[PDB]
C-alpha cells in the first residue's frame, strides 16, 4: 500500500497557475491561429482538392 | 495507512484554491463563428463488414481503415480509388496506425497481438506479444518504436526491432479505451473504463497527474493543438475540457436532447472547433472556447465509430458501420 | 353534358394517383442505397411498368371513351394497342417473378444467397421484358391479330374508329401466356409458404407456448385477393367473346378492361409498406 | 499521365479479388461459443468430432464457431452480426451459487442493448452428475432454490424416475421464465439437454441454424 501512497505525495509537489492566464492563453493561440484553418473559413474552389 | 485520504483531501483544497474564474466567464464576450455547413465529398466502397478505425497519412493525401471481414485497405482521398489490399490472420481488429514516414501499418485486434506490416519492399514483419488482454489503440512514435494499450489496465512501449518491452505503464484499474501523443512526442495520456485520464512521461516511465472529471467509461481522448489541454469523451454524453497546467477541467459540453454514448473526439487545426461522434447515426461540430453548437454532419446509416482530421486541416473524414467512409470539407 | 363531366375528373384523378405513386416510388428507390437491395430490382421493374402504362395508354383510351371519335392515324392505333398490351403483360410476370423469389427466401435459407445474385436478377428482369415484349409488338404491329369478319373490315378500312377485333387463336394465346400461366405458379408458392408458417407457429406453440394463424392469412388473402379480382373477370369474358358470337356487350368489356387497369395504382400500397420505406417516404415528402 | 491509368488498373484487379472474396464470406455462417467457466465448455467442442476457431461443415453448410479466451465484458458489441450464440451451462452445479451466477450471466447477455437480435443455443450438460445428485442423496434441490415446492411437471412434457424429469423441468422453465419475458418476437431461445456420450450435438446446431433464419426471413415478410 506504500507504493500507492508514494504516488500521492508525489503529485502533490506541483507548481500550478490561476484559470485566468491559461484561458487567456488558449484565447490567445485560437485567435492568432484562426486564419489558417480551411474548416473554419471556406477556401476559394481554386486551392479546394475536393471539388 | 490513513495519510491516503489526506493527501486526497491536500489536492482537493489546491485545486480549489486554483480556481479563480470559469472559461465562459472570460470568453463569453467574443463573437460566435455561426453556422457552419458541411457537404458530402466523397464516398469510399469496398469493405464487406462494418469499420472500427481509421487514421489518416502525414502526407494528407493515403489513410487506412480496417474491418472485422479481415482486411486493411489504404485508399487515395484525391482520385477514390483503392492501392493496397492487406489479408489479416485474425479477423477481429479494434484498432489501426499510419507510421509518421509513410512505410510502416500497424493493426491489433482481439488477438492479443500487434502486427507490423511493410509497405515498401507487402507480408509481416514483425508480431509483438506479451499482452494479456485485447487490444484498444497503437500509435507509431517513430519508424522502430511503437505504443501500445491493452485490456490488462496496462500500457507498453515496444522496440520494434528486438519486440520486447522496453517500459511498462501501469496505474490504472480498469480497461484502458484509447490513447494519443503530444505534439513533441514526449508525453502520451490515456482514458480508461474507471473514469480516469493520466498524463505519462515516456523517458522516465512513472505516472505525472490524474483528472477524475468524467462519471462513465471513457472512449475517446485527443490534445489540443496548443499541447496544453486535451479533451475526452464518455458514455454520459458529455465532453470534458482539461488542462495540465491548471490541473482541473474549464468547461462540460452537454445538450438536453441527446441521451447516447460518445465514440470519437477530434479538434480542428486552429483548435476553435471540436467535432465529436454520437451513437444516433450523426457527428456533432462543437464550439472550443463558448460551447455552442455550429452545425451537423448527418448521413450515415449507422453509428460512427471513427473519425480524423487531416494534419493539413484540410478535410475531415468519419467510418461508420455501414462498411462505407465519407469526406467531409 | 354532366354525365361527360364526371367522368373526367375521376379519370383525370386516376391518372394522377397511377404516376404519383409510382414515380415516388421510383424516386425513394433511387435516391437512397438502403433500399438498393436485390429484391427491389423486381420491384422498380414493376414500378416502371406501372408507371409507363398509365402515362401512355389511360390518357389516350380516356380522350377515346370521351370523344367517341379517335382523331389519329391506324398506324398510331397500331402503335397504342400494342403499347397496351406489352405494358399489361409485362406487369403480372414481375409478380410472379416476386412470389417465386419469396418462394425460394423461405424454404431453402441456407441457399438465397448463392441462387440470387446481382448478375441474375438482370437477366430475369431482360428474359422477363423480352418475352413480354415479343407477344405484344411482333404480332399486332404485324397483321396477324386482324380479323376478317365484316365489323372489323370497315374498322380497319376506317381511320377513325380504333376498336379491338382479334381471331380466336391470338385471343388464345395472349391470355394464356399473360394471366392463366402466371396464376398456377402463384397459388403453388403461397400454399407452400402459407404452410411452412404455420408448421412454425405450431413449433413455437409447442415449445413455449404456457409461457405466452391471422397475420400471414392476412397478408396472403390481400395480396392474392386484390390481384384476382382486379385481373380475373376481364381474362375470363375476354375468351368467352370470342368463343360465342354476340354473346357479351361490348360496354361491359371496356369496363372490365377498365377495372384491370386500376391494379397498377395498388401495387405501391401492397409492396411498399416496410418500415424503411416509410422512413424514405417521411424524409422525401 | 500514365501513372492514373496503372492506378486505374490497379483497382481494378483489387475490385476483382474483392468481388471473389464476396461470395466466400457470405457463404459462411459465424457461431460465437460462450460458456460459463468449468461448464463442459471443453469437451462439447473436443468431442464434436487468446482465441480459439473451429471449422466444420454440414451438408456441404459452412460453420464457423469462436471461443473467447475478464469479469466485465466490454468486447461484447463486436459480435452483433453473428448467426446465434452457443450458451453452455453445468446444470448439476446448484450447490458448489454456480447456477445462480450462471441465471445472472444469461439474463445479462439476454438484455444487452446491443444483441437485441441474437438468438441464443442452451446447452444444459452433465445430466448423469445431475441425475445421480437427485436420486441418491439427501440433499434436495429444495434447499438450495426454495420454489422448487411449488413446481409440478408440466402435464404435455414428455419424460426414469418422476423426480429427475421434474428437476430438469424446472431448471429448464427457471430459464425459460428470463428468456420470454422480453425482446418480443425478434429472438428466440432453444433449450437442449445434453451429456458427455451424446453424438447430436452438431445436428442438433444445425436445425437450429436453419429455424432461425426460417423464422427471422417470415417475420420480415409480415408473415410471423
Ligand atoms: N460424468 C460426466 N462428466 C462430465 C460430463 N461433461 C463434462 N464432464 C466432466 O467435466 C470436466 C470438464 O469440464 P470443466 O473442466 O468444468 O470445463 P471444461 O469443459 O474442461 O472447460 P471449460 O468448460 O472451459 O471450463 C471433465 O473432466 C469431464 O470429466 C458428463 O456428461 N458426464
Ligand atoms: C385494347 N385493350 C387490350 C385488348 C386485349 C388485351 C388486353 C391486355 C392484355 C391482353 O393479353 C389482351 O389480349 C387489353 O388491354
Amino acid at each position: 500500500a506504500r507504493k500507492l501512497v508514494e504516488q500521492l505525495k508525489m503529485e502533490a509537489n506541483i507548481d500550478r497557475i490561476k484559470v485566468s492566464k491559461a484561458a487567456a492563453d488558449l484565447m490567445a493561440y485560437c485567435e492568432a491561429h484562426a486564419k489558417e484553418d480551411p474548416l473554419l473559413t471556406p477556401v476559394p474552389a481554386s486551392e479546394n482538392p475536393f471539388r | 495507512r490513513q495519510e491516503a485520504e489526506q493527501l486526497k483531501n491536500q489536492i482537493r483544497d489546491a485545486r480549489k484554491a486554483c480556481a479563480d474564474a470559469t472559461l465562459s466567464q472570460i470568453t463569453n464576450n467574443i463573437d460566435p463563428v455561426g453556422r457552419i455547413q458541411m457537404r458530402t465529398r466523397r464516398t469510399l466502397r469496398g469493405h464487406l463488414a462494418k469499420i472500427y478505425a481509421m487514421h489518416w497519412g502525414t502526407d494528407s493525401r493515403l489513410l487506412v481503415s480496417a474491418s472485422q471481414d479481415g482486411k486493411l485497405i489504404i485508399w487515395d482521398s484525391y482520385t477514390t480509388n483503392k492501392v493496397h489490399a492487406i489479408p489479416l490472420r485474425s479477423s477481429w481488429v479494434m484498432t489501426c496506425a499510419y507510421a509518421p514516414s509513410g512505410n510502416y501499418v500497424a493493426c491489433g485486434g482481439l488477438d492479443n497481438i500487434c502486427s507490423i506490416y511493410n509497405l515498401k519492399t507487402v507480408r509481416v514483419s514483425r508480431e509483438l506479444a506479451g499482452h494479456t488482454g485485447y487490444l484498444s489503440c497503437c500509435r507509431f512514435l517513430d519508424d522502430n518504436q511503437i505504443v501500445t494499450s491493452s485490456g490488462d489496465t496496462t500500457c507498453a512501449l515496444w522496440d520494434i526491432e528486438t519486440g520486447q518491452q522496453t517500459t511498462t505503464f501501469t496505474g490504472h484499474t480498469g480497461d484502458v479505451m484509447s490513447l494519443s501523443l503530444a505534439p513533441d512526442t514526449r508525453l502520451f495520456v490515456s482514458g480508461a473504463c474507471d473514469a480516469s485520464a493520466k498524463l505519462w512521461d515516456v523517458r522516465e516511465g512513472m505516472c505525472r497527474q490524474t483528472f477524475t472529471g468524467h462519471e462513465s467509461d471513457i472512449n475517446a481522448i485527443c490534445f489540443f493543438p496548443n499541447g496544453n489541454a486535451f479533451a475526452t469523451g464518455s458514455d454520459d454524453a458529455t465532453c470534458r475540457l482539461f488542462d495540465l497546467r491548471a490541473d482541473q477541467e474549464l468547461m462540460t459540453y452537454s445538450h438536453d436532447n441527446i441521451i447516447c454514448g460518445i465514440t470519437s473526439v477530434s479538434f480542428s487545426k486552429s483548435g476553435r472547433l471540436l467535432l465529436a461522434g454520437y451513437d444516433d447515426f450523426n457527428c456533432n461540430v462543437w464550439d472550443a472556447l463558448k460551447a455552442d453548437r455550429a452545425g451537423v454532419l448527418a448521413g450515415h446509416d449507422n453509428r460512427v465509430s471513427c473519425l480524423g482530421v487531416t494534419d493539413d486541416g484540410m478535410a475531415v473524414a468519419t467510418g461508420s458501420w455501414d462498411s462505407f467512409l465519407k469526406i467531409w470539407n | 353534358e354532366v354525365w361527360v363531366v364526371g367522368m373526367g375528373i375521376v379519370m383525370s384523378l386516376i391518372v394522377l394517383a397511377i404516376v404519383f405513386g409510382n414515380v415516388l416510388v421510383i424516386t425513394a428507390i433511387a435516391k437512397f442505397e438502403r433500399l438498393q437491395t436485390v429484391t427491389n430490382y423486381f420491384i422498380t421493374s414493376l414500378a416502371c411498368a406501372d408507371l409507363v402504362m398509365g402515362l401512355a395508354v389511360v390518357p389516350f383510351g380516356a380522350a377515346h371513351i370521351l370523344t367517341k371519335t379517335w382523331t389519329f392515324g391506324n398506324f398510331w392505333c397500331e402503335f397504342w394497342t400494342s403499347i397496351d398490351v406489352l405494358c399489361v403483360t409485362a406487369s403480372i410476370e414481375t409478380l410472379c417473378v416476386i412470389a417465386v423469389d419469396r418462394y425460394f427466401a423461405i424454404t431453402s435459407p441456407f441457399k438465397y444467397q448463392s441462387l440470387l445474385t446481382k448478375n441474375k436478377a438482370r437477366v430475369i428482369i431482360l428474359m422477363v421484358w423480352i418475352v413480354s415484349g415479343l407477344t405484344s409488338f411482333l404480332p399486332i404491329q404485324m397483321h396477324w391479330y386482324r380479323a376478317t369478319h365484316q365489323e372489323a373490315i370497315n374498322c380497319y378500312a376506317e381511320e377513325t374508329c380504333c376498336d379491338f377485333f382479334t381471331n380466336q387463336a391470338y385471343a388464345i394465346a395472349s391470355s394464356i401466356v399473360s394471366f392463366y400461366v402466371p396464376l398456377v405458379i402463384m397459388v403453388f408458392v403461397y400454399s407452400r409458404v402459407f404452410q411452412e408458417a404455420k408448421r412454425q407457429l405450431q413449433k413455437i406453440d409447442k415449445s413455449e407456448g404456457r409461457f405466452h394463424e391471422h397475420k400471414a392469412l392476412k397478408t396472403l388473402g390481400i395480396i392474392m385477393g386484390t390481384f384476382t379480382l382486379c385481373w380475373l373477370p376481364f381474362f375470363i369474358v375476354n375468351i368467352v367473346h370470342v368463343i360465342q358470337d354476340n354473346l357479351i356487350r361490348k360496354e361491359v368489356y371496356i369496363l372490365l378492361n377498365w377495372i384491370g387497369y386500376v391494379n397498377s395504382g395498388f401495387n405501391p400500397l401492397i409492396y411498399c409498406r416496410s418500415p424503411d420505406f416509410r422512413i424514405a417516404f417521411q424524409e422525401l415528402l | 499521365r500514365n501513372e492514373e491509368k496503372a492506378q486505374r488498373e490497379a483497382n481494378k484487379k483489387i475490385e476483382k479479388q474483392l468481388q471473389k472474396d464476396k461470395q466466400v464470406y457470405r457463404a459462411t455462417h459465424r457461431l460465437l461459443l460462450l460458456g460459463a467457466g468449468e461448464s463442459g465448455k471443453s469437451t462439447i467442442v473436443k468431442q464434436m468430432r487468446g482465441i480459439f476457431e473451429t471449422k466444420f461443415q454440414v451438408d456441404k453448410v459452412n460453420f464457423h464457431m469462436f471461443d473467447v479466451g475478464d469479469e466485465r465484458r466490454k468486447w461484447i458489441q463486436c459480435f452483433n452480426d453473428v448467426t446465434a450464440i452457443i450458451f453452455v451451462v453445468a446444470s448439476s452445479s446448484y450447490n458448489m451459487n454456480r447456477l445462480q451466477e450462471a441465471l445472472n450471466l444469461f439474463k445479462s447477455i439476454w438484455n444487452n442493448r446491443w444483441l437485441r437480435t441474437i438468438s441464443v443455443i442452451l446447452f444444459l450438460n452433465k445430466q448423469d452428475l445431475l441425475a445421480e445428485k437427485v436420486l441418491a442423496g439427501k440433499s434436495k434441490i429444495e434447499d438450495y432454490f426454495p420454489e422448487f415446492a411449488r413446481y409440478t411437471t408440466p402435464e404435455d412434457a414428455t419424460p426414469e424416475d418422476p423426480r429427475v424429469t421434474r428437476a430438469k423441468y424446472f431448471i429448464r422453465d427457471e430459464f425459460l421464465r428470463i428468456s420470454t419475458a422480453s425482446g418480443d418476437g425478434r429472438h428466440y431461445c432453444y433449450p437442449h439437454f445434453t451429456c458427455a456420450v451424446d453424438t447430436e450435438n452438431i445436428r442438433r446446431v444445425f436445425n437450429d441454424c436453419r429455424d432461425i433464419i426460417q423464422r427471422m426471413h417470415l417475420r420480415q415478410y409480415e408473415l410471423l
